[PDB]
């Protein structure tokens, strides 16, 4: 089965130099594109770098750029990230993604597990305004995002990703391009909207559903999450 | 200082050959052209290789007609600077490119033939464009030092637009004008008498293949050393004398100079009969 | 042999027992599908640049 | 035992008999009152290319964008129409290949050739490739057309001059249908699924049913081999290409022929026959890199598709109708709108 | 004017082109050769020394030969003999023992001119394996080459015999100004057939490539 298995995370002091590695096992990873992509201790989630299939493109995002450097290895099917002058600001839980992109495809469909690094001592933001919502098991529940660009390309496609993170696991994805439903998920989930303001619906919800919903957006590189909006009860 | 005697010229002047050569020139290098852009599918790098000769011959066809006219003036040169520098430096680019593309289509088909096996056969058209802006890049660069000034003497007031006319001393010219005849022939007869023993050795002259082959890789050497001599020649007998004589008198020359200009009419009547000995040969 | 010319024979018997309608009848209903269905058809008639997939 | 050749002979006095008693006019003459379609000016809008060899087989995916081409270079491609894009290249066993197919539900797709087998692909992998999901053997002839019934059932034509219908759940002929003399050259399934014509090269066409397994009706009338079949939209007609330079139309409920589109400049065979969405127009790809389009109701040719420097080998029509894919033997595929 | 995920489809799309050129480039450099026979007529013999279709793959002097056998298709010829069209060259394989056949010379001098005087092949080289050339001797010995070609007058030996049977398959050959046959006569545990084999595809491509570059 797929597996990405990540390593290199510890206690680093201030200033110091760091090296994370992703090993992946069970599908190609030689046309897979790779995303490492951050998460801080009690924060949402943060995109930090992205290699190609065939590394001829890499994007780094903006607050890193110079300080990390990414690579991968096909024949050996390793991603390292290579970290240096690292500062306080940067303690956090790594995730290995992957992405392959053709017409069709479903990006950022499965997701690593994690490791802990902690350091001792243009632009389109997409707004979550709401952040813990009580639900029962039978009911059904909304999800609202907001953009500030309109997410609609001339293509007619809108590049907009439901993302859930259960609690103590890493996240899975749910829903990519505003309406389409990522192999394996119930068909209780539903999304839609229009450009600026898109909507996750749950409908007879029951239990192992309650997390974190982040929505996300893939028209300029520089990939913004939300806030995140957390289900109780 | 030299006794500059492409002056001082008797009516030896042949205008009309340099024109004859303008006429018929122009029209091979535009027949080919016309099927070469138009009515052609197949490119393949002998195709390719060709072209390259077929737009040398264009420039210089458009480099000839403003040519024969200063002989028929006899010692003036009614313009000025800039078009001199223009039609000297296309003069010596179309002569560089059409020995450089002769030797590269020799090479060609000597390696299609005598290693027909060899990668280099089979190469795509864009390696082909490469080698020929390569090729193209290292002719302009052989002689750019001749575009930098403007060396008209002043024997003529300042009408003599002459090249070569360095007469004593050896200069940055000759060397060019020795070598890149000396080195392409010897490579032209080496792969010419290796593709004839080759293709007869082995018991292949029949079928007509041969018969349709060697005859014209024959016409197409001949045809090098029937251009290509007289002008060698005449500068080895002048440089000769130049060292023997010494740089003194030198008004003895005149009686000799003017076959120097007649070997560059030879020199440029390589551009008629190309595209006859090469775009005619292919059936297809 | 034998088998091939029987199986043969009850093909044809099976084969000379269908109805068959008029060829008018027939060429009245493709006639009929061909006009009803004509405004769906846009190699018929050349659809404008603006709904063209292929514009490009 | 003498009854052959004599009762056999009679049935088919009897049946020529009742076809010429059902036959009072024709297609012509009822059509004679409809206005003609006119000029019809298509030219290309995506040339398609990659292939370094000849091009054999063609087919549209049911979203009217994605299709796929199979070569004698063993490569099959899947391109994106609308972008020229590559998005997968399949890698063949044997590069003899000359058929392929698409599945309806876009899952899988089908390929086969001269090594008498049909190997059935997945492309949607959770490891992110494409791998043959099944390969089916039985035939002992080289096949020639494979078409998906919905995404486990495949109808298979081969050199053997028997159709078979397949179970790619368990890889055993689920159905054989035999009767062909000759060689079965390409097949056509209607649009509810139920039957099917086979075209053989003993200048014949026969109707199956596939849930009985039995020939229904046999149409005769060309003079060659039958290389290119196809169904009316309507589903009661189809028609037929051949080698002696003719296109025919054969009608299911008259059990009869209805016209034939020639013409006296074309002396080539016929190498593939599609439709258009509304069934007024008839694509005919012929062997001298040409395309013709046919008024399918009054025989008269109107518009050539002309721009292929070799013989057209495949060709086929969208399901929304707006474009049409020729493929040829100078390793180009070509769409017109 | 693209958005992010479709500027990595063309990234993958040029990628997988790059792939395809490569593949390209390694498949044109091998030589290809269609055998063909009567059927034991020594094929299998000369697959030796070196369903439906039958790949058999070596190498010599550094140059990959890929030689297709059909044998198990009892089909239409005229339906799929276009397919290969462009191969280097065909072998036929002829036995010299089968001119007795209780016949069976006739059948492959027929199946020659039918192949050699093809619409496709009309510039493809044929190369002649005229085998069992050990039971030929004992043949002519025992009984006489009367029995085939009845118009023979000549000798009963392995000089009148033999190089009689190769201008009868080559006099049937029509394009004799741009095919060339080559015709040998089967070893025994001899390398000599590769290196037959050898010398006409080094000739046809040599001829190829004076064809190619526009001599
Ligand atoms: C007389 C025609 C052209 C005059 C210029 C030079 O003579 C060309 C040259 O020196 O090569």
């Amino acid at each position: 089965d797929v597996q990405l298995v990540e390593s290199g995370g510890g206690l680093v002091q201030p200033g110091g130099s760091r090296k994370l590695s992703c090993s992946a096992s069970g599908f190609a990873f030689s046309s897979f594109g790779m995303h490492w992509v951050r998460q801080a201790p009690e924060k949402g989630l943060e995109w930090v770098a992205y290699i190609s299939s065939g590394s001829g493109t890499i994007y780094y995002a903006d607050t890193v750029k110079g300080r990390f450097t990414i690579s991968r290895d096909d024949p050996k099917n390793t991603l390292f990230l290579q970290m240096t002058s690292l500062r306080s600001e940067d303690t956090a839980m790594y995730y290995c993604v992957r992405s392959i992109y053709y017409y069709g495809s479903s990006p950022f469909d499965f997701w690593g597990q994690g490791t802990t690094l902690t350091v001792s001592s243009s632009d389109i933001v997409m707004t979550q305004a709401t952040s813990s919502v009580p639900v029962t098991p039978g009911e059904s529940v909304s999800i609202s995002c907001r953009s500030s660009k309109s997410l609609l390309h001339s293509n007619g496609n809108t590049y907009l990703y439901w993302f859930l993170q259960r609690p103590g696991q890493s996240p899975q994805l749910l829903i990519y391009r505003m309406s389409n439903l990522a192999s394996g998920v119930p068909d209780r989930f539903s999304g839609s909207g229009s450009g600026t303001a898109f909507t996750l619906t749950i409908s007879r919800l029951e239990a192992e559903d309650v997390g974190v919903y982040y929505c996300m957006q893939h028209l300029e590189y520089p990939l913004t999450f939300g806030a995140g909006t957390k289900l109780e009860l | 200082n030299c006794c500059v005697f492409r002056d001082d010229f008797i009516a030896k002047v042949l205008p009309p050959v340099l024109g004859l050569e303008f006429i018929f020139g122009l029209l091979g290098n535009g027949l080919a052209l016309w099927i070469f852009c138009f009515h052609l599918k197949s490119w393949k790098s002998s195709r390719i290789f060709l072209f390259n000769l077929a737009v040398a011959d264009f420039l210089l066809i458009i480099c000839l007609p403003f040519v024969m006219d200063y002989y028929v003036r006899r010692s003036d040169w009614k313009f000025g600077d800039i078009p001199c520098r223009l039609v000297l430096f296309m003069f010596a680019m179309n002569r560089q490119g059409s020995i450089i593309f002769l030797t590269v289509v020799a090479v060609d088909r000597y390696f299609r033939v005598v290693h027909p096996h060899h990668a280099l056969n089979k190469i795509s058209n864009w390696t082909a464009a490469i080698i020929s802006c390569l090729l193209w890049g290292i002719t302009v660069g052989l002689t750019v030092h001749l575009l930098k000034k403007k060396l008209l003497i002043q024997n003529g007031t300042a009408n003599v637009c002459i090249s070569f006319s360095i007469c004593h001393t050896f200069r940055w010219h000759e060397a060019m004008f020795l070598l890149e005849f000396f080195l392409p022939l010897g490579i032209i007869l080496f792969c010419s008498a290796r593709i004839i023993w080759s293709l007869r050795q082995r018991q292949m002259d029949r079928h007509a293949k041969i018969k349709r082959a060697i005859t014209f890789i024959m016409v197409v050497a001949i045809v090098f050393v029937i251009c290509f001599l007289p002008s060698v020649v005449v500068r080895i007998h002048i440089f000769w004398l130049l060292h023997t004589s010494g740089t003194q008198n030198c008004e003895v020359y005149r009686s000799v100079d003017l076959a120097f200009f007649i070997t560059l009419s030879f020199t440029y009547m390589n551009s008629m009969l190309d595209p006859v000995v090469y775009y005619f040969s292919s059936p297809s | 042999s034998i088998a091939q010319a029987r199986k043969l024979v009850e093909q044809l018997k099976m084969e000379a027992n269908i109805d068959r309608i008029k060829v008018s009848k027939a060429a009245a209903d493709l006639m009929a599908y061909c006009e009803a269905h004509a405004k769906e058809d846009p190699l018929l008639t050349p659809v404008p640049a603006s709904e063209n997939p292929f514009r490009e | 035992l003498d009854q052959l050749r004599q009762e056999a002979e009679q049935l088919k006095n009897q049946i020529r008999d009742a076809r010429k008693a059902c036959a009072d006019a024709t297609l012509s003459q009822i059509t004679n009152n409809i206005d003609p379609v006119g000029r019809i000016q298509m030219r290309t809008r995506r040339t398609l290319r990659g292939h370094l060899a000849k091009i054999y087989a063609m087919h549209w995916g049911t979203d009217s964008r994605l299709l796929v081409s199979a070569s004698q270079d063993g490569k099959l491609i899947i391109w994106d129409s609308y972008t020229t894009n590559k998005v997968h290249a399949i890698p063949l066993r044997s590069s003899w290949v000359m058929t392929c197919a698409y599945a309806p539900s876009g899952n899988y797709v089908a390929c086969g050739g001269l090594d008498n087998i049909c190997s059935i692909y997945n492309l949607k992998t959770r490891e992110g490739n494409v791998r043959v999901s099944r390969e089916l053997a039985g035939h002992t002839g080289y096949l020639s057309c494979c078409r998906f019934l919905d995404d486990n059932q495949i109808v298979t034509s081969s050199g053997d001059t028997t159709c078979a219908l397949w179970d790619i759940e368990t890889g055993q002929q689920t159905t054989t249908f035999t009767g062909h003399t000759g060689d079965v050259m390409s097949l056509s399934l209607a649009p509810d699924t139920r039957l099917f014509v086979s075209g053989a090269c003993d200048a014949s066409a026969k109707l199956w049913d596939v849930r009985e397994g039995m020939c229904r009706q046999t149409f005769t009338g060309h003079e060659s081999d039958i290389n290119a079949i196809c169904f009316f939209p309507n589903g009661n007609a189809f028609a037929t290409g051949s080698d002696d330079a003719t296109c025919r139309l054969f009608d299911l409920r008259a059990d009869q022929e209805l016209m034939t589109y020639s013409h006296d400049n074309i002396i080539c065979g016929i190498t593939s026959v599609s439709f258009s969405k509304s069934g007024r127009l008839l694509l005919a790809g012929y062997d001298d890199f040409n395309c013709n389009v046919w008024d399918a109701l009054k025989a008269d040719r109107a518009g050539v598709l002309a721009g292929h420097d070799n013989r057209v080998s495949c060709l086929g029509v969208t399901d929304d109708g707006m474009a049409v894919a020729t493929g040829s033997w100078d390793s180009f595929l070509k769409i017109w709108n | 004017t693209l958005s992010a995920e479709d500027k990595a489809a063309v990234e993958r799309s040029k990628m997988i082109d790059r792939n395809l050129r490569e593949d390209g480039e390694k498949a044109a450099r091998e030589v290809k050769l269609l055998l063909l026979g009567a059927g034991e007529s020594g094929k299998s013999t000369i697959v030796k020394q070196m369903t439906g279709i039958v790949e058999t793959h070596f190498t010599f002097k550094d140059l990959h030969f890929k030689m297709f056998d059909v044998g198990a298709q009892r089909s239409e010829r005229k339906k799929w003999i276009h397919c290969f069209e462009g191969v280097t060259a065909i072998i036929f394989c002829v036995a010299l023992s089968d001119y007795d056949l209780v016949n069976r010379m006739h059948e492959s001098m027929k199946l020659f001119d039918s192949i050699c005087n093809n619409k496709w092949f009309t510039d493809t080289s044929i190369i002649l394996f005229l085998n069992k050339k050990d039971l030929f001797e004992e043949k002519i010995k025992k009984s006489p080459l009367t029995i085939c070609y009845p118009e023979y007058a000549g000798s009963n030996t392995y000089e009148e015999a033999a190089a009689y049977i190769q201008c009868q398959f080559e006099d049937l050959n029509k394009r004799k100004d741009t095919k060339e046959i080559y015709t040998h006569f089967t070893c025994s545990t001899d390398t000599k057939n590769v290196q037959f084999v050898f010398d006409a595809v080094t000739d046809v491509i040599i001829k190829n490539n004076l064809k190619d570059c526009g001599l």
